[PDB]
């Protein structure tokens, strides 16, 4: 009897990975300015990257879960109507969005995932996207790692006069998960 | 991991002779399959396929420890040489040897220990590579460890003990005075270049220290010889001369 | 349409579910997989590999190089062991940092039996006898011979065979042996002692080590995932 | 997990006493025992004192036997090194550590200290 | 942030959240009563919060709990507790 | 996706569902079951087990040992009865109290026959005739031995055997006898009678008791699980 | 109705997705298709159709006719090339602009082999030597003939046949050539050299011109679907 301790059943847990800071101001609030780009890595949190640390390679199919939660920050009676988000994965080195206007935001390629407020969270899943035959936890030779692509979040809705604050958690799942060779595991922090 | 008892002495003289090459093994038994697999095939053939052997280093009281890099050692080294440096590609597997020889005088104990993708000392996890090509690169002569590598470290920011989860044997002078590890192509793809990675790792600390009664040699010689197993390269390009 | 009624869980994310998602990349072409030597089916059979035990952690010798080092050294025919270790693999700073232990950082409960291994490293022409010894769970540290004999226990003759190997039965009370730091957990015992003292032949440094492995075994176990990092 | 603090260290002089002690944490004293070693520098950690908690045997080096004591309290969950007739030698690094017992064996100790110098021949 | 440890985000406004738990015990079974030398057998613990930020407009909320044991047996029988606890 | 049209009911919690939900814990290594003895399937099968009744739950002897103690004492033979019972196992004080109760504290209906067994535990050399006896819903408390004659009865003798049992038939109106605190629910008699007076040896104390068990038969059942606590 | 649970992704507009939906003119009858030749199945055999290459886009030839012109000119026997290319066919701004390169501007890989065929375009009593050579991955730029002809090469004569087809191998590390614009990627080197001088008839105009096409193969694949647009 072992079930419970087999690599899918080791890994078959969803941990955040990161959490994108947006807003929708009325203003100028260029430093979300509606988006925020973060790139696809698992190496910012700890819990996950020590789970996947184990081990020197991986192939993983990646389920992706989107919790987003919002709120007023000014204290103001102001109303807002409930919220769109668009949230974009951005294929593994496509064109990087800056300003929430610009052309790539229209991804004739690139997938994109409109949520509305107030519903069940957000999911998508994204095959093996190494481009090697393994994704390299560890790499030896002449960081980027492998790439994951890139998330992108903007509020959809137009200006409102009364400034929301918005957060949106990722969370990482790889399913249908092999490993190969096997090193000591990181004793100190990263 | 390695908890053998062969003979202890000397039994039997067997010489392994791959082409031009001649190796006379202690006897040729106890040998370590890398995960179980025997190195094979996804053009100098058995005219290449013969054990090269690096410079002789000298184990001391003192010595850290040392290590090499696959392909990297073998640069230099004729018909594998060439071919590795005139093709894009290259995968390859390897036997290595690592023979120390002493007597019923001696004692200590030499871990052998072959690492895949054996990245060294350069905690910075937001990039590895770090230390430049020639330096990560250090051919045949090899690099040492310190108490830049750190013994008990592995010189990788994980705790010796546990370095028994790669492949390994251990040189115990008491029982055995050779170590053999036939390893396998180990990377993220079916064939690769050989100038810019390195497959393998070959690591050799002092597990136990050495001791020699009253005064006998004030150190003794460790050698590591390699064989190419199973090498091929695409595709035929420039001939630069 | 069909008529439907949405029961209580509904629009709840359970970061423990198994459902099927909308898939981002309509037919990409993934990269096949290649055997690449050393899979890995599961975690328990990373404990059943054998790993080198840090036997000495005195303030000077933890952290270093000698904290695998056991030292034959040249002190009175007392009993005093030649090192004692807890079976208590969670339990004990010694035991807990092994790649048995580290899987042993994971789960609530363990089953099986261990074996420890030692490796003689010294010089061949010495000669002496030695003895291992367990004890099972709840009984006194054995302090003399006499005692530790009484127990499980192997005479490991450091003249014929470097190595030996003592397999700690799974003598329990509960099914599942809890694997989280008890008070007392038991537990038992495995330790070396100077059976005769070390015979040495003409010269020799006098003082040798000794390194001693710890691996899980085929009947060993582990439930109820937990955690913790920082 | 358990980090027992060195107590009583100081430079005294030739023919001297010194007390010391080490307050539990983690657990209680009472189970795990308690000893010192004193690593004089340049050379190997040297036992000279041990003791058990719940059945009270000491046992003591022969380097320093009879002028040495050591004594246990389980209700303060401190430890108590009575070191008597001091001399010269008896300069080392010295160290509190928790084992099986009770049993001065350069190891069979789990959680050492900081290591508490005692310079008896302070005085020239 | 729980690697190992379940999770349930549950938004307001929508069917009460549920969850099931297989037998968790540490024992062939539960013990109501226990002899020898509470904490009885233990079942976890349940930690809840609010995890939109801080709004100028401060909000009370209160979880109720509900427990159904499901495909439950029982063994030896002790006569009920007259009196109160 | 397919067509589909939430319905009423939708959203809400059934406290009594039976529904499915996703299990917070996946491949949990659930520890196995051991038959240890004593099992119970259903309720109504604890009422099946004799209980010891309170007779005589007077001021000073209720919430004591005495209180299980019918003591014959040594009195007229006027035929008033030696102990009366209602058969009203819930509205009557002292049926309430055993096991037979307890689980009839938690329905609203009950049907089938009870069996009212008394152990005598009086001095050996000692006899004596005495009458249990029934009395069918709604008739006045017999008491007279004459009248408790004409019900169903059995003629104990303490001479020969020490115990006795009278089965209480299912003698009633609706299929299921109302459980509830009801007005004058009927509701036998179970009543013992001195059918003589104690016959007595040499100097024996001239005082014993009898002990008195009830429980339900196998044709006992309960319906529309009601409650109560405070 | 049935019992059902929505998940997580319900009420979401995946882009990507591939669900039904309903009809906005039921039953109308649609027009039926004709065979109209040229259908075409996947983009992969666009890129197999032979294209002209702009290999000469100096400053003044570039975005006009002649940047499809290679003039054999009339200058030393100095081996330096009669017109090198990077087969670097998406990081190189020559091969960028034929069908095969865009395509290969809308994927992030490529694997396979290519082919560069020459159709020499002068006067008919002319002859000569020419070599088109081949340089895998990596090598530096053949600068010489003597260099060039090491490589993979083919010798076309001007005489013989007007044009020449020179395949280029699919020789490269990885399983998918990466098609974006790296560093230096590698990308082989197709380029022609004076193996001989032209020799010429009467009185020609001596200079003359080549023209350059270029296609993928059978065994020519693109993933990941990648774009751009302003």
């Amino acid at each position: 009897s072992r079930s419970e301790s087999s690599i899918e059943s080791f890994f078959a847990r969803g941990a955040c990975v990161t959490i994108m800071t947006v807003d929708n101001p009325a203003s100028t609030t260029n430093k979300d300015k509606l988006f925020a780009v973060w790139k696809i890595t698992y190496k910012d949190t700890v819990q996950l990257r020590r789970k996947l640390e184990f081990f020197t390679y991986s192939r993983f199919d990646m389920e992706l879960t989107f919790v987003v939660t919002a709120n007023f920050t000014e204290t103001n009676n102001g109303h807002a109507l409930n919220q769109v988000y668009q949230i974009m994965y951005v294929p593994p080195g496509a064109p990087v969005p800056e300003k929430w206007d610009d052309y790539t935001w229209q991804t004739s390629s690139n997938p994109s995932i409109f949520y509305t407020y107030g519903t069940a969270p957000a999911r998508i899943s994204v095959p093996y996207v190494g481009i090697s035959n393994a994704y390299s936890h560890f790499y030896d030779g002449f960081a980027s790692l492998n790439d994951f692509g890139i998330l992108a979040v903007r509020v959809v809705n137009d200006h409102n006069p009364t400034k929301v604050t918005s957060k949106i958690r990722v969370y990482l799942k790889p399913k249908h998960i092999r490993v190969w060779c096997p090193r000591p595991p990181r004793a100190v922090a990263y | 991991s390695p908890n053998i008892e062969a003979c202890g002495y000397s039994d039997r003289v067997l010489q392994l002779t791959l082409g031009n090459s001649t190796i006379t093994t202690q006897e040729a038994a106890n040998s370590v399959v890398a995960y179980g697999r025997w190195p094979e095939y996804l053009e100098p053939d058995v005219a290449a396929c013969r054990f090269y052997t690096l410079d002789t280093v000298s184990w001391t009281k003192e010595s850290r420890g040392w290590w090499w890099k696959l392909p990297d050692a073998l640069r230099d080294m004729g018909l594998f040489g060439q071919n590795m440096y005139y093709h894009y590609l290259g995968r390859s597997g390897y036997t290595v040897h690592v023979q120390c020889n002493a007597s019923k005088f001696h004692q200590g104990a030499l871990g052998v220990f072959a690492v895949p993708e054996m990245c060294l000392a350069g905690d910075s996890n937001t990039t590895t590579m770090h230390t430049s090509y020639q330096n990560a690169n250090p051919g045949e002569k090899g690099g040492t460890f310190t108490g830049c590598p750190v013994d008990y470290l592995l010189g990788n920011g994980t705790l010796l003990g546990n370095a028994f989860v790669f492949p390994h044997q251990i040189i115990n002078l008491r029982t055995n005075n050779c170590a053999t590890l036939v390893l396998p192509y180990v990377n993220s793809l079916s064939i690769d270049s050989m100038v810019k990675h390195n497959n393998w790792g070959i690591a050799i600390l002092p597990l136990a220290p050495l001791n020699f009664a009253s005064e006998s040699s004030p150190e003794i010689p460790i050698t590591l010889t390699i064989a190419p197993m199973c090498c091929e390269f695409n595709g035929l390009r420039n001939i630069t001369l | 349409g069909l008529p439907v009624m949405n029961t209580p869980g509904s629009n709840q994310y359970l970061t423990a579910d198994n459902f099927q998602s909308p898939c981002a990349l309509p037919e990409f072409d993934v990269t096949p997989p290649i055997d690449i030597p050393g899979e890995v089916k599961n975690m328990m059979e990373l404990a059943e590999i054998d790993t080198m035990i840090p036997f000495d952690l005195s303030a000077t010798k933890k952290n270093t190089m000698e904290m695998y080092r056991v030292r034959l050294s040249d002190k009175p025919h007392t009993d005093d062991p030649i090192l004692c270790l807890s079976l208590s693999p969670a339990s004990d700073p010694r035991l807990s940092h092994t790649m048995l232990g580290e899987i042993l950082n994971y789960y609530t409960h363990w089953a099986g039996s261990l074996k420890f291994t030692f490796l003689f490293c010294g010089s061949m022409m010495a000669t002496g006898k030695l003895l291992v010894s367990y004890a099972p769970p709840g009984a006194d540290p054995p302090k003399k011979r006499k005692e530790a004999m009484l127990g499980t226990h192997v005479i490991w003759d450091i003249g014929l065979q470097s190595s030996c190997t003592m397999v700690v039965p799974w003598i329990s009370n509960t099914t599942y042996r809890q694997t989280i730091d008890d008070s007392f957990t038991e537990g038992g015992y495995i330790s070396v002692f100077y059976q005769t003292r070390i015979v040495v032949p003409l010269s020799t440094p006098r003082e040798m080590d000794i390194l001693g492995f710890v691996s899980a075994c085929n009947d060993f176990s582990v439930r109820l995932l937990r955690d913790t990092t920082h | 997990q358990v980090q027992l603090q060195e107590s009583g260290g100081g430079s005294v002089q030739p023919g001297g006493s010194l007390t010391l002690s080490c307050a539990a944490s983690g657990y209680a004293v009472s189970r795990y025992s308690m000893g010192w070693f004193r690593q004089a520098p340049g050379k190997e950690n040297e036992g000279v004192a041990a003791i058990d908690s719940s059945g009270v045997g000491t046992t003591y080096a022969d380097s320093v036997k009879g002028r040495f004591t050591i004594s246990r309290d389980n209700a303060k969950d401190t430890v108590y090194l009575r070191m008597n007739s001091l001399k010269p030698e008896d300069t080392a690094i010295y160290y509190c550590a928790s084992g099986f017992g009770l049993s001065l064996s350069r190891y069979t100790y789990a959680y050492w200290g900081q290591g508490t110098q005692v310079t008896v021949s302070s005085h020239h």
